[PDB]
């Protein structure tokens, strides 16, 4: 009754109305989903075949009780997720024989404490979720010692309105111990007068939360001595939000250390929350769904090293002059906003995509202050002109247009700076390749994806001669129907050549006699009826070809050399060459 | 057959793809007037895969007249807007989503909208609504 | 030895090395071109025999004298160019027998004062230009009374350094002559108190007059009394320019009633100068070539009704809500701008073409805020998505997207509401037809251009369903390779359909039977072979159609009903179709 | 042939193209840089027709690779940036035009540059000069 997935290794039982572990699971699984079926009771011994199994999904599955010997036999079972069900008590040894375990699903499980859950034993343990269940309190339990590998606790949507001093003993405790706690969704309306001394945390996570302006504001105070690597703060926009947020809501982050700050959905914002001067010592700000629409004026003895303003709404590109700022995101803001100069003498990484963003005189030195960028992603932007080739970027090793409308980029060489760059995209740019100089000075050029554009005349031009280290080059949807000669005599190093989709109407022998290295040639979906005898005769690398969707034409002896061939390589086309409907590959001529 | 409702300029109801039966119970509050409305999508349902990277795939037609697939994204699996991204596989979901939107002109006539939930990271599909619109 | 151009009607004569005027000219020509000759000297009645002659061009043609009866027999004439002649003195009589002169050219002729020009009986000129000269004095000598139609003259360049209130007597005691004077590159550094007392005038350039801030600032408000529709002022880039301009320069203008205001090129520049109280009650306003970086509140009591941004530097789109501005460009801006939303209740046209624009959001009434544009140019920009089908602006008769990325529009019926829209170029914006509804609504549509686009599957959709008054269909460039069934069948007005330069493989006969109203088809470039007998046959308004570029099957029967159409209607054929060479239209099957 | 200079990085000379030879002197002052350069074009000729639509056809190669042809206009007709926009045919034009450029790396090697001065009211053909640069 359950669908094999991997044979004898993966097996899908979801919802198919059993009433307990199916024998005829084969004992060599791994992985069993046996979610959204009427178990009620977990029967010892029921897994006791399966001594292979490391992911066992009981999901929904209305358990009530778990015998005492439930799980006799899953010593490599490293996840166990029993979100749904109605367990509500576990009683001592209920987690017996789990000696592997390394991630407990408890979501939903009407689980009251943990004090009382049996996990004390479970020494592998490294996340617990508890999630959406009656927990009251922010106890972490003493037994927590025992479980030297957990590093993340969800905690989220349960009934905490209290977290006290003696809540966080055991942390206070043991400081060596590096623990992430999700708060997310809990009624907090006090926290303890120094409940946070001697506390430390990588991740801590407080999303709605609050209710109130005073409220929140109260409680933030009380976090003095916490010290956080990650600190997330915000709200959703499916919960009751808070009145006003403004700065001073926040003025109890300042008695807390915080390397990475993380604010998200606020139903209220305003832009000077971002430039609070608590988040001042700060080395990671991220801004992600925010109603920010201007950030300017960033004091410069601010310590951001990286900013990340996510699915935003800036109405104008910000003005940024942090000397420390060694990465920027600004990607998928709503609206379309202007390219502006800005001054960044640490920027190295810059991922501008996804803004119908304009960019009007790219690119060089001037235009962003640092000579260390390696990474600029632009693609998926609006009108990007091409005025200069880099000069003071020398460095950059990642460039990416793709979808983006690449303008005046055929009218020099836009990339002879470049001769550290690695990757290129220029794919969907509405690109007419006109300049056999396009890529000179891509010499450390690996990646080349520009598919979706055209070429002069429809004929593929000799761009590649100087990108010698090629190794990937996508041609697809290039419109193309022909191929100078020695297009490709350089690239002894390219692994993959794709020229699918574009309306070749000949190849010749010429073109391929130096592909020294190739081991996937697409050629399909072209207009292709023939090909010159002994054109594959040097590709001594290939691996796979695609010669399918081109109407071949199969009279003899013309079909000769295809079909015979296609019939000794038979393991390396991919899909079939068919006449214009017998394989190319299944013909014999006299 | 599974809900519907009218509004001042539009009759909206919906029954389970004939290829996908998975329940959920989803309604507006009010009703959408297509002129514009402020409101709640109100949804309580049980899902059968994490929402982690929920997305839809919307397939819209205007008196048998097909707009191309659209893809609507509602968690992308990073610091989400939404308290549902959190849910996982068998979780109760019980959320009501504040919606707005005003001035867009529709062309009367019969819309028909198949709304296909997706598990962004393992690909399986949720569940699948189809709705139909009478505009006018 | 003269080029014949347009027989016994134009003739270009230029650089012959001619002595004199060739007798061999036909007698009814209009249009003679004699400049860059040695001629030297007019002789008497060498153009007796031109009666027809309206044009003549003499340029640079060494002419140090003109005879007593030069030009006997020009009646007719109506331009003369006389541009580098050193003729210097102008005898009395000089231009006798020039009874329709309407402008006469006397650039560069070492003229050295109106007073003795000859042109006091020249009663029909209507245009003089004698810039380039050895004129002093601004003086407009009294038989300008005699040339009551005379509404310019041209003092560019000359050694004007005063005016005088007598200089400008004639125009005080005419104050009903419509006159206009250009007065650019005259080092004019004096203004005489109230010279402009009592003076009208239509257009006044000052350009290139200054090269300092005080002289200019001391001569503009000398200008006070003065009466301009048009006052146009600024530098030039190769020219001695002004150290610096500041609005104060200015501050004369305040004396100065001005209908117009044109602004250029100024070295020096400041964001102010456009924001001049001087400038309050001007109706049109203009900026051409200006440094202006921000414009922004300009006060609501200005009387602007049109406004004039052209080859500018905006960092930043304008912020503009003056109410009674009915026209507004901002074209071919340097830089890319994102677009803001402004308040211009009064605006009907608005032209932002050639600005790299991003437009997020197009397009609705609370972008623009006015119910009555009627024009609206998104031309030559970057990403413009479109979100809104233009309620609030269904007044709207001519949309132009030519060469933008134009984002989403087929997503929607984007453009439902505008059932007024007569133009519509969405040409080379990259959309993919995919909907049949893109078109919705444009019941009053003449015009669409929509060449170097593509539709889904290469098919042209019936997307024409509701365009019932289209009268010219651009669909060049498409990638089209076939045509569904029924889309041309409402199309009963439409006098021009272009499918050249498509991938056409065959047509059907049915698409064409309800083109009533059908001039021009336009197919060449196809991959057509063959048609369907008779598909031309119901094509009874047809006058041209475009055929060639296409391999032809010539073989019988089958171009049977092609060659010998092609023959009887060999009149309106355009180009030869011609066999995969001899012309299809010469093919008799047996 | 018709005039040349030497600058640290560059050797620029032009001659008359082939099909027109209608006389103008130009120079810069200093010779260009092409690393950068603040300067002078000098230009003094009398022009076969009026310069009111003054525009540049530019067909550039180098180290024989063609580059689409560029257009470059100088006078659109309308409050145009130059004195010289004004000039009529047979005018004598005598002007000296700044310019400042900086900051493109150029590819070493042999430029050719034909560049044809074209009146765009009439679409005549004004003058036409045939460049060579070589950079380094
Ligand atoms: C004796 C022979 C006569 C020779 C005369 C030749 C003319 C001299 C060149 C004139 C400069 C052109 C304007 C460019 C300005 C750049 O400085 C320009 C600034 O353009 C930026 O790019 C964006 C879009 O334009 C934004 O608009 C920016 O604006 S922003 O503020 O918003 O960001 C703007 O700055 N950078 C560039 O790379 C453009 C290209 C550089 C020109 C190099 C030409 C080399 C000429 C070689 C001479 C050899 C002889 C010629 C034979 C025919
Ligand atoms: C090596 C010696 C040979 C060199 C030949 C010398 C010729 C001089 C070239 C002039 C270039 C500068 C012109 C730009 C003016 C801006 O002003 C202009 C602003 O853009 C337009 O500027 C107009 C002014 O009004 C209108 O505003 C237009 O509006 S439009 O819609 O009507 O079109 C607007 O867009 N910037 C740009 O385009 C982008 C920057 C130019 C890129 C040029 C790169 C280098 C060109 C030199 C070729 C050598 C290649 C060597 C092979 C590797
Ligand atoms: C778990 C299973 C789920 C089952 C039900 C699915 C949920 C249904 C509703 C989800 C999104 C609604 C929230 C809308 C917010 C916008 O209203 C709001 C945008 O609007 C603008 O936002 C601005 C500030 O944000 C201003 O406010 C603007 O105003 S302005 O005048 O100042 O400029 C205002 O226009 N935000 C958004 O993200 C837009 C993205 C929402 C669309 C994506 C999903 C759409 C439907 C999903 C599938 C449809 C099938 C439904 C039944 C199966
Ligand atoms: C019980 C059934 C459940 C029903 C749930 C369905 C979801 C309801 C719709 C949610 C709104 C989506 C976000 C749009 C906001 C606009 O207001 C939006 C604002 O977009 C502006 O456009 C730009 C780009 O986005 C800029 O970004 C602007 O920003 S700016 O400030 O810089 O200029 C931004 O404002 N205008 C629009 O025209 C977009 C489209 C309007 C949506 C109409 C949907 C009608 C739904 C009909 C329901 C029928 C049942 C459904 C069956 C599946
Ligand atoms: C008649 C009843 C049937 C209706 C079906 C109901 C389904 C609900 C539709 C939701 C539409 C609004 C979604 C936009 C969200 C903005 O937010 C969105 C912002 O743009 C993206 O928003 C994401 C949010 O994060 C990411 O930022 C993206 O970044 S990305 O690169 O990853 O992609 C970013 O670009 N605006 C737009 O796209 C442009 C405005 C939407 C145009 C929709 C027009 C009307 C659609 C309804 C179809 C009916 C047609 C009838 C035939 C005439
Ligand atoms: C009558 C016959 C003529 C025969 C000779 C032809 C004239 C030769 C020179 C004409 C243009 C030079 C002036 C340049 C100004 C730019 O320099 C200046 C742009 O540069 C930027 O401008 C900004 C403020 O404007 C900032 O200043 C920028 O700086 S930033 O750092 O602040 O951001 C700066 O980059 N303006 C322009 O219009 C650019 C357009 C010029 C190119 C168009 C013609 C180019 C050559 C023409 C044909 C070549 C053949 C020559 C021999 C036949
Ligand atoms: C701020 O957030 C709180 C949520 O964390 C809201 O308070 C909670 O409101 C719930 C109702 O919306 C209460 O539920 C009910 O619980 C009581 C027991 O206290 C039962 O008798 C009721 O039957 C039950 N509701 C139903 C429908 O049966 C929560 O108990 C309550 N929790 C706390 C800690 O107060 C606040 O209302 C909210 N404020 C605003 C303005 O939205
Ligand atoms: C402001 O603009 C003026 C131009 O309108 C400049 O002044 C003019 O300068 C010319 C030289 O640049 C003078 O030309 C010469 O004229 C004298 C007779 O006055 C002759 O002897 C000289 O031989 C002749 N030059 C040559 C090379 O032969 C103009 O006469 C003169 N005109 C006036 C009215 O002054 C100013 O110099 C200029 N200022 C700046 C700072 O550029
Ligand atoms: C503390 O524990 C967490 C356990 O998740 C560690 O976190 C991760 O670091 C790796 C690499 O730096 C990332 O790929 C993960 O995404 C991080 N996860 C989280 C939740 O932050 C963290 O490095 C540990 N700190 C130590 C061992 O010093
Ligand atoms: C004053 O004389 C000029 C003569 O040119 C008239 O000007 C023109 O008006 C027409 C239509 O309004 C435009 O097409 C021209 O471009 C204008 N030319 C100029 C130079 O402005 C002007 O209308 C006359 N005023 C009258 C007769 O009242
Ligand atoms: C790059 O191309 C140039 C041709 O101008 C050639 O001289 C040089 O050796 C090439 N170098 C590489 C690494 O491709
Ligand atoms: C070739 O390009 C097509 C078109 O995008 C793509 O689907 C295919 O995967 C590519 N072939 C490869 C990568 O081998
Ligand atoms: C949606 O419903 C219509 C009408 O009942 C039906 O014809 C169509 O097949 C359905 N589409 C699905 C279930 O995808
Ligand atoms: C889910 O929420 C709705 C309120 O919109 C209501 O039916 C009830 O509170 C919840 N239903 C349950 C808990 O079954
Ligand atoms: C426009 O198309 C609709 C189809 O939805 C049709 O009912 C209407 O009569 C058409 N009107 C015109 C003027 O094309
Ligand atoms: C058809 O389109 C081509 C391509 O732009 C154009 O050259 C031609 O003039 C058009 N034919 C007409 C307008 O008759
Ligand atoms: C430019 O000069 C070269 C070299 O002298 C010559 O080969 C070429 O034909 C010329 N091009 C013209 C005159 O257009
Ligand atoms: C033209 O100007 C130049 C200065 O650059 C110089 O030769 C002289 O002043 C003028 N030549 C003449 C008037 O022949």
């Amino acid at each position: 009754p359950c669908i094999e997935v991997v044979p004898n290794i993966t097996y899908q039982c979801m919802d198919q109305k059993l009433s307990k572990v199916p024998d005829d699971i084969p004992s060599s699984t791994k992985n069993i989903d046996l979610s959204f079926n009427p178990l009620k009771i977990l029967k010892s011994y029921s897994f006791s075949n399966f001594s292979e199994l490391q992911w066992l999904d009981l999901s929904r599955c209305e358990i009530e009780t778990i015998e005492d010997k439930a799980w006799h036999g899953l010593h490599h079972l490293s996840n166990l997720i029993l979100t749904g069900n109605p367990i509500q008590s576990f009683s001592p040894g209920s987690f017996s024989g789990l000696t592997s375990l390394e991630n407990l699903v408890a979501v939903e499980t009407k689980l009251a404490s943990l004090e009382s859950f049996p996990i004390g034993q479970l020494i592998t343990l490294k996340k617990l979720n508890v999630a959406h269940n009656f927990i009251h309190s922010c106890k972490l339990p003493a037994y927590f010692s025992n479980l030297t590998n957990l590093v993340h606790v969800d905690l989220s949507y349960n009934y905490i309105q209290t977290i006290t001093v003696n809540d966080l003993q055991f942390l206070r405790e043991n400081p060596q111990v590096n623990l992430s706690l999700d708060m997310s969704l809990n009624p907090i309306d006090f926290i303890q007068d120094q409940a946070f001394q001697g506390i430390k945390l990588h991740e801590l996570t407080l999303r709605g939360n609050f209710n109130s302006s005073n409220i929140m504001k109260t409680c933030l105070q009380n976090l003095a001595g916490l010290h956080v690597h990650r600190l997330i703060l915000g709200e959703f926009k499916d919960e009751r939000n808070l009145e006003i947020f403004e700065p001073s809501i926040m003025e109890g982050l300042c008695d807390v250390t915080i390397d990475e700050f993380r604010l998200t959905y606020t139903n209220d914002f305003s832009d000077d929350i971002v430039k609070f001067h608590c988040l001042a010592n700060v080395s990671a700000m991220s801004l992600a769904g925010v109603s920010i629409k201007y950030l300017e004026d960033v004091p410069k003895h601010f310590k951001w090293q990286s900013l990340s303003i996510i699915r935003c709404q800036l109405k104008q590109f910000p003005t940024l002059d942090l000397p420390f700022l060694k990465s920027l995101t600004l990607t998928m803001n709503k609206g379309s906003i202007s390219f502006k100069k800005v001054a960044l003498p640490s920027l190295s990484y810059l991922d501008l995509s996804r803004n119908a963003l304009s960019f009007s005189g790219c690119c060089s030195y001037s235009d962003l202050g640092t000579n260390s960028l390696r990474h600029l992603d632009l693609s998926f932007n609006g009108a990007i002109i091409m005025s200069a080739n880099f000069m003071g970027l020398e460095e950059l090793q990642h460039l990416d247009f793709q979808h983006s409308t690449l303008k005046r980029v055929t009218e020099f060489s836009a990339f002879l700076s470049l001769e550290k760059l690695l990757y290129l995209d220029i794919s969907y740019t509405n690109t007419k390749i006109d300049f056999d100089g396009i890529f000179l000075g891509l010499t450390s050029l690996n990646t080349l994806k520009m598919a979706g554009n055209s070429f002069k005349d429809n004929t593929l031009s000799n761009v590649f001669a100087n990108t010698t280290n090629l190794t990937f080059l996508d041609l697809s949807k290039c419109q193309l129907e022909q191929i100078s000669w020695g297009v490709f005599d350089t690239l002894h190093r390219l692994q993959l050549l794709n020229m699918s989709h574009n309306n070749l109407l000949f190849l010749d022998s010429s073109h391929y006699n130096q592909l020294y290295s190739l081991k996937e040639l697409a050629l399909d979906t072209n207009q292709l009826k023939s090909v010159p005898d002994g054109i594959f005769d040097r590709l001594t690398s290939l691996q796979k070809i695609w010669l399918h969707t081109n109407p071949w034409d199969c009279s003899c002896p013309r079909i000769d050399y295809l079909s015979r061939w296609l019939n000794k390589n038979s393991q390396k086309e991919q899909g079939s060459a068919k006449c214009s409907g017998k394989p190319v590959r299944s013909i014999i001529c006299p | 057959q599974q809900w519907f409702c009218n509004s001042s300029d539009a009759i909206i109801s919906y029954s389970y793809c004939d290829h996908l039966k998975f329940p959920i119970s989803i309604s507006s509050e009010p009703c959408i007037r297509l002129r514009g409305t402020n409101g709640f999508v109100h949804v309580e349902f049980i899902p059968r895969g994490n929402l982690k990277y929920l997305y839809f795939n919307l397939f819209i037609s205007v008196n048998s007249i097909e707009l191309p697939k659209r893809k609507e994204v509602l968690c992308h699996g990073h610091d989400d807007d939404y308290s549902f991204c959190r849910a996982l596989k068998g979780e109760t979901v019980n959320t009501s989503i504040p919606f707005s939107f005003e001035g867009i002109l529709f062309p009367k006539g019969h819309y028909r909208c198949v709304a296909e939930a997706i598990a962004g990271d393992t690909e399986e599909k949720l569940f699948c609504l189809n709705f139909t619109i009478i505009h006018r």
